[PDB]
RNA sequence: AAGUUGGGCACUCUAAGUUGACUGCCGGUGACAAACCGGAGGAAGGUGGGGAUGACGUCAAAUCAUCAUGCCCCUUAUGAUUUGGGCUACACACGUGCUACAAUGGACAAUACAAAGGGCAGCGAAACCGCGAGGUCAAGCAAAUCCCAUAAAGUUGUUCUCAGUUCGGAUUGUAGUCUGCAACUCGACUACAUGAAGCUGGAAUCGCUAGUAAUCGUAGAUCAGCAUGCUACGGUGAAUACGUUC
RNA sequence: AGAACCUUACCAAAUCUUGACAUCCUUUGACAACUCUAGAGAUAGAGCCUUCCGGACAAAGUGACAGGUGGUG
C-alpha cells in the first residue's frame, strides 16, 4: 500500500547502486553483481555495512563499501581487505578494486538502525524500548524526522501485529526529500520479525 | 516430419524392430511407446502394443491405416 | 522571392507552410490540395484563414506536411497558414485570434492505462 | 522453485527445444525477462533497491 | 442447367455457377476463363455454344454427386479403421482438435440443458 | 450529487450550408467516426429532396425539423410532464429523424433520409408520429405537472 | 577524414558532462569538433504485475532510457588521438570510437 | 528513379538547458473575503490534459506455489530420473472477448495520410520459383543509417440490388507450407471444395464526460513455433449531463 | 508476459537410494565431451582418450547430511 521510498526516489534524487552500462551481456553482468553483493553481505555481517556501490569499466570492478565500522573491514594490517579482494577475484575472473567509506554517524543510517534493532529483538529486548531509544538518539543527532516500525509476533504472542513510533517530519510523499529507508528481519524463536525504519535528516 | 521435403517420421528403433524377423511368418507383437511414429506400408499385417498412457493397446495394421500415426489408434481419454 | 514561412501543428502532424505572391493555388507535397485531401471541407478549412484575413486568392501556398492523418494534416496546414499570415502582416493578429486560428489545438491521444481496455474504457463489470 | 528442477534446467537437455528459462535469482519459471534473466518479482525488488543499472519507475 | 443442376437464371454466370456443389468462386472464375465467356453476362442472356463449352469444362472437375460420394467414402474409411477422427465423427464431436467444454454447437447439435 | 451544470459544446457551421443544425445532423448520422460517409449521405439526401420537391433543401429541412420538434415531454418520477428546452428540441428532432429514417424501407440511407424529411415536411412522417405520441401522453399526464 | 564518438548512458546528466569533457579535450589537443549531437533516446518499458499472486489489474511500469550522444572530430591529430584514448570517463557511460 | 551526392543547418526534427500559467490583470455575483462567472493577452486559463505518488484504518481479505520463515509431517519416499498421457475431457450453467447478422455494405482494380517499438546468429532488402502460405541465392544492419514494414478505415471507378444472398465462415474432406528429433491426442497459416446458426437479441445487465466513447489498423514481453489475452501506439472521431426524486 | 516434449507441480509404466542439488571427511585420479552394443529412454557392459598448476579442480566410498511446488496465509 506504501510505495518503497527508495524505489520511488531511484532515478530522481537517488543514484543507482549499480553504475555501468551494457547491451549484450547485461544479464551476466547483473547476476555477477548480485552474487558479489550476496557474498559481501554474507561475509561482512558483523561489519556495519551500510551499503555497496558497484561500477565496472576497462574489465575492472570498482567496489565502494559504505560502512560504519571501517576498521573491522580493513583490518589493522590490511589483511582483511586484502583477503576480501582475493576472494572477490576468485569469484569473478575480472580484477576488483575495493574502497571503504566511513560513516561518521551510524545512528542516522536507516540500514544500520534497522539491523541494530533487529539484533536487539533477536537478543529478546523490548520491541518498544528498542524503537524508543533508536528514535531518541536519531532525533538528538539532528534528524528532522524518524519513523520506526516492528511487525510480527512481537512479544511471542500467537496473534501477530505491528507497532510504530514517529518523531518529527517524514514526508514520504515529497519527491525532493532524501528519505533513507531500510528493512531488516530478526529470526526469533517464534519466526520472522520485520523492522522498518525511515529517516529524514532534512534538506540537502 | 509433416513437410513433404522431409520424409515421413518414424522412430529408428521402431522401424528396425519391425524390420527384424521380417522374413519369418510368425510375426509377434511389438511393444512401442511411439504414438508419434507414422505407419509405413512395411507395418501392414503387424501388431503394435502402443502405450496410451497406462497400458499398451494392441493395434493391428491394415492397408487403410497407412499414412496415419500409431497414436491415432490408441485413444488416451475415457468417456462413458 | 518574398516568402512568408510558418509552421503548423495538429495531433502528430507538422506542416511547414510557405506563402508566396500568387493566384491562390495550394500545392501539398508536390501535389494539388484538392487531390491530396480526400474532402473539400478540409480545403474550405484551409482557406478559412484567408477569408478571415480578407486576402483570399492573393497567395500561393507550398506545404511540406508529414505526420498524422488527413484531418490532422489539414488542420496543421491551416495553423501554418495562419502563422505565415501573421508573419506577413502583424495587423491580422486580431482577426486571426478572434477566428480562433492562432491556437495550437493541444488535444492529443491519451495514453492507455493498465487495467483498462483504453484510456477510459474499463472491462465489463459483473457482480457475482 | 524445487532444487531438483533448477538443477534439471541448468543441466544440458538432450533435445534443444527442451530448453526453458528460469529466473536466476529465485527460480520462478514464469514471467522471466530475457534482458535481466529475472522474474517480474525479483525485477521489481532489485529495481526498488536500485541495483539494476538505468531501471527506474516509469510514467507518462 | 449444368451438371444436372439448375442455376439461377437472372444471376451473373460467375456467381450462378457457384450454386453447383463442388464449384466455388475460384473454380467458377477458372471455368469461365477456360471456356471464354463474359464475366458479367447473365446466364439467361447466354449462348448455346458457351453453355456447351461450360458443360465440357465442368464435366471433368469431379463435382456434385461424385464429390459427395468421395467425401463420404473418406469419412466412412476413417470411421471404419477406428481412427481417432473416426470415433469423433461417430460421436458427432469436433474432429480437428477443438475444445468441447464450450462452443461445439455446430457438431453437438442444439443445447440440451 | 452534482455541483451544477457543465459548459456545452459548440459545433461549427456546415462548410457549404453554414448551418449548425446541418453540422449536428451530420454528427448524428456519423457512425464510428465516418464523417466522410455521413457527409456524402446527407448531401445525397439533400440533393434528392431538392429534386423531388423543387424547393430549397434547407427550407424543406427546416420545415421538417420544425414539424418534428416537440414542446412537451414526460419523465418518470408516474410520468410527470415538463416543457422541453430549446436545444433539447433540436436534439430530439434530429435524433428521431435519423432513427425513423434508418427504420424506413428504402434501399439506401440517402433515400431513407430524403423520404423521411419529405414526410416530416408534409407532417406525415414517423418522427411526426413520435412527436404526436409524446404530445398526447404529455397531455394525458398534464395533471402531474 | 572524420572520427566518430558514440556515447550511450542511462543518465543524461552524466552523458552530457562526458560529452563536454571529450569536446574540451579535443579542442585542447587542437582538432575541430562538430557537436555534441543528441540522437533520439531509446526507452524500453517493462510492465510487471505488482502483486505476487492474482490481482492482474494492478501493474507497475519501469523504464530503462538510454540517451545517445554523437561527436565528430574533423581534423584529427596524433595528440588528439592520444588524448581521446587516454581520457577516462565515468563508469556509467559507454564510449565507442570509429576512426 | 530517389535528399541519391556536391553543398547548407533555413525549416522540420532530435535532446540538454531555459521562458511560460500563478486567479497573474479587468468587470460583475458574493458579507470590500474566499470563491464562481465573463473578458483581454497568451500556444495553453482556472489543480491546461494525463501519469507516478495511495495517510490513520477496514476485511484473521490473497499469497507458505516467486522468495524467506516458526511449528508439524515423509525420508527405500510425500525425495529423484525417463517415455507416454492429464492440465486441451463434455448431457450442462456463468464471466470476459473475437466474428457476424449487411447497402453507413460485400467483391474487384488504382491511389494516399500515422505514431510507438524490436533486431546477433536476430531484423532478412532486392532478385528468381510457387496462385498461395512459403523455398534458393543474398545486400545492408549491434541502429535517427539497414530491416521488421506497402498501415487500415479512407478516396476514386465497375459490379451486386434488400435475397440466409456476391451476407456471414463455424463445420468437415483432400492437398500444401513453417517451427520443432516429434503437430495423433494437442500449433499456426495457405489452396480447392463443403457453407451451420445468425436477418440487431426476454428478464436483466456493463463501459464511458473529449481527442473521451465507438471504429481502423500497428508494435512489444513471454516465445523454436503458437494471442480473439495483456501492455503500448497512432488514424478517423461523436451524443448527452436539465437535475438529485429514486 | 507463451502446457506437443521441457515447463509440470498430476497420472501410468520402467527405474535410484548420501541421492537430481550443497558443505565437510578418506583415497586419488586424466572426468569427459566423443564414438560401439541393449533398451521408449533414463541407464548398464569395453574400449578408445584427449587435462592439471605446492594446489586450484574433478571422480570413487563412508558418515554427518541433503531433498519436499507436503500442511497450517
Ligand atoms: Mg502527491
Ligand atoms: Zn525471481
Amino acid at each position: 500500500q506504501k510505495i518503497n521510498p527508495i524505489g520511488l526516489r531511484v532515478g530522481i534524487i537517488r543514484d543507482w547502486e549499480a553504475k555501468w552500462y551494457a547491451e549484450k551481456d547485461f544479464a551476466s553482468l547483473l547476476h555477477e553483481d548480485l552474487k558479489i553483493r550476496k557474498f559481501i553481505d554474507n561475509e561482512l555481517k558483523e561489519a556495519s555495512v551500510s551499503h555497496v556501490e558497484i561500477e565496472r569499466a576497462a574489465n575492472r570492478i570498482n567496489i565502494a563499501i559504505h560502512t560504519g565500522k571501517p576498521g573491522m573491514v580493513i583490518g589493522k594490517g590490511g589483511s582483511e581487505i586484502e583477503k576480501l579482494r582475493n576472494k572477490l577475484n576468485a569469484l569473478t575472473d575480472k580484477k576488483v578494486h575495493i574502497n571503504v567509506i566511513e560513516i561518521k554517524k551510524v545512528d542516522l543510517d536507516a540500514r544500520l538502525v534497522a539491523e541494530n534493532i533487529a539484533r536487539q529483538l533477536e537478543n529478546r529486548a523490548s520491541f518498544r524500548r528498542v524503537q524508543k531509544q533508536a528514535i531518541t538518539r536519531a532525533m538528538k543527532l539532528g534528524a528532522k524526522g524518524i519513523k520506526t516500525q516492528v511487525s510480527g509476533r512481537l512479544g511471542g504472542a500467537d496473534i501477530a501485529r505491528a507497532e510504530q513510533y514517529s518523531e518529527g517530519t517524514v514526508p514520504l510523499h515529497t519527491l525532493r526529500a532524501d528519505i533513507d529507508y531500510a528493512h531488516a528481519e530478526a529470526d526469533t524463536t517464534y519466526g520472522k520479525l520485520g523492522v522498518k525504519v525511515w529517516i529524514y535528516r532534512g534538506e540537502v | 516430419a509433416r513437410s513433404i521435403k522431409k520424409g515421413p517420421f518414424v522412430d529408428e528403433h521402431l522401424m528396425k524392430k519391425v524390420e527384424a524377423q521380417e522374413g519369418s511368418e510368425k510375426k509377434q507383437v511389438i511393444k512401442t511407446w511411439s504414438r508419434r511414429s507414422t505407419i509405413f506400408p512395411n507395418f501392414i499385417g503387424h501388431t503394435f502394443a502402443v502405450y496410451d498412457g497406462r497400458k499398451h493397446v494392441p493395434v493391428y495394421v491394415t492397408e487403410d491405416m497407412v499414412g496415419h500415426k500409431l497414436g491415432e489408434f490408441a485413444p488416451t481419454r475415457t468417456f462413458k | 522571392q518574398v516568402e512568408y514561412r510558418g509552421t503548423g501543428r495538429r495531433k502528430n502532424s507538422v506542416a511547414r507552410v510557405r506563402l508566396v505572391p500568387g493566384e491562390g493555388n495550394i500545392t501539398v507535397n508536390n501535389r494539388d490540395v484538392r487531390e491530396y485531401l480526400p474532402f473539400e471541407s478540409l480545403i474550405l478549412d484551409l482557406n478559412q484563414p484567408f477569408d478571415v484575413t480578407e486576402t483570399k486568392g492573393n497567395y500561393d501556398v507550398l506545404v511540406n506536411v508529414h505526420g498524422g492523418g488527413f484531418t490532422g494534416q489539414a488542420q496543421a496546414i491551416r495553423h501554418g497558414i495562419a502563422r505565415a499570415l501573421l508573419e506577413a502582416d502583424p495587423e491580422y493578429r486580431g482577426s486571426l485570434k478572434r477566428a480562433g486560428l492562432l491556437t495550437r489545438d493541444p488535444r492529443m491521444k491519451e495514453r492507455k492505462k493498465p487495467g483498462l481496455k483504453a484510456a477510459r474504457r474499463s472491462p465489463q463489470f459483473s457482480k457475482r | 522453485a524445487k532444487t531438483s528442477m533448477v538443477a534439471k534446467q541448468q543441466k544440458k537437455q538432450k533435445y534443444a527445444v527442451r530448453e526453458y528459462t528460469r529466473c536466476e535469482r529465485c527460480g520462478r519459471p514464469h514471467s522471466v525477462y530475457r534482458k535481466f534473466k529475472l522474474c517480474r518479482i525479483c525485477f521489481r525488488e532489485l529495481a526498488y533497491k536500485g541495483q539494476i543499472p538505468g531501471v527506474r519507475k516509469a510514467s507518462w | 442447367r449444368i451438371a444436372g443442376v439448375d442455376i439461377p437464371r437472372e444471376k451473373r454466370v460467375v456467381i450462378s455457377l457457384t450454386y453447383i456443389y463442388g464449384i466455388g468462386t475460384s473454380t467458377a472464375q477458372k471455368i469461365l476463363e477456360e471456356a471464354n465467356v463474359s464475366a458479367d453476362t447473365r446466364v439467361k442472356d447466354l449462348t448455346d455454344d458457351e453453355l456447351g463449352r461450360i458443360r465440357e469444362v465442368v464435366d471433368g472437375y469431379k463435382v456434385e454427386g461424385d464429390l459427395r460420394r468421395e467425401t463420404n467414402l473418406n469419412i466412412k474409411r476413417l470411421m471404419e479403421i477406428s481412427s481417432y477422427r473416426g470415433i469423433r465423427h461417430r460421436r458427432g464431436l469436433p474432429v480437428r482438435g477443438q475444445k468441447t467444454k464450450n462452443n461445439a454447437r455446430t457438431r453437438k447439435g442444439p443445447v440440451k440443458t | 450529487p452534482r455541483k451544477g451544470s457543465v459548459p456545452k459544446r459548440d459545433v461549427l457551421p456546415d462548410p457549404i450550408h453554414n448551418s449548425k443544425l446541418v453540422t449536428k445532423l451530420i454528427n448524428k448520422i456519423m457512425l464510428d467516426g465516418k464523417r466522410g460517409t455521413a457527409q456524402r449521405i446527407l448531401y445525397s439526401a439533400f440533393d434528392l429532396v431538392e429534386q423531388r420537391s423543387g424547393r430549397d433543401a434547407l427550407e424543406v429541412f427546416e420545415e421538417a425539423i420544425n414539424n418534428i420538434m416537440p414542446v412537451l415531454e414526460v419523465k418518470a418520477r408516474y410520468q410527470v410532464p415538463v416543457e422541453v428546452r430549446p436545444e433539447r428540441r433540436t436534439t430530439l428532432g434530429l435524433r428521431w429523424l435519423v432513427n425513423y429514417a434508418r427504420l424506413r424501407g428504402e434501399k439506401t440511407m440517402e433515400d431513407r433520409l430524403a423520404n423521411e424529411i419529405l414526410d416530416a415536411a408534409n407532417n406525415t412522417g414517423g418522427a411526426v408520429k413520435k412527436r404526436e405520441d409524446t404530445h398526447k401522453m404529455a397531455e394525458a399526464n398534464k395533471a402531474f405537472a | 577524414q572524420k572520427i566518430r564518438i558514440r556515447l550511450k548512458a542511462y543518465d543524461h546528466r552524466v552523458i552530457d558532462q562526458s560529452a563536454e569533457k571529450i569536446v574540451e579535450t579535443a579542442k585542447r589537443s587542437g582538432a575541430d569538433v562538430s557537436g555534441p549531437i543528441p540522437l533520439p533516446t531509446e526507452k524500453s518499458v517493462y510492465t510487471i504485475i505488482r502483486a505476487v499472486h492474482k490481482y492482474k489489474d494492478s501493474r507497475e511500469q519501469f523504464e530503462q532510457r538510454t540517451h545517445k550522444r554523437l561527436i565528430d572530430i574533423v581534423n584529427p591529430t596524433p595528440k588528439t588521438v592520444d588524448a581521446l584514448m587516454g581520457l577516462n570517463l565515468p563508469s556509467g557511460v559507454d564510449i565507442e570510437i570509429k576512426l
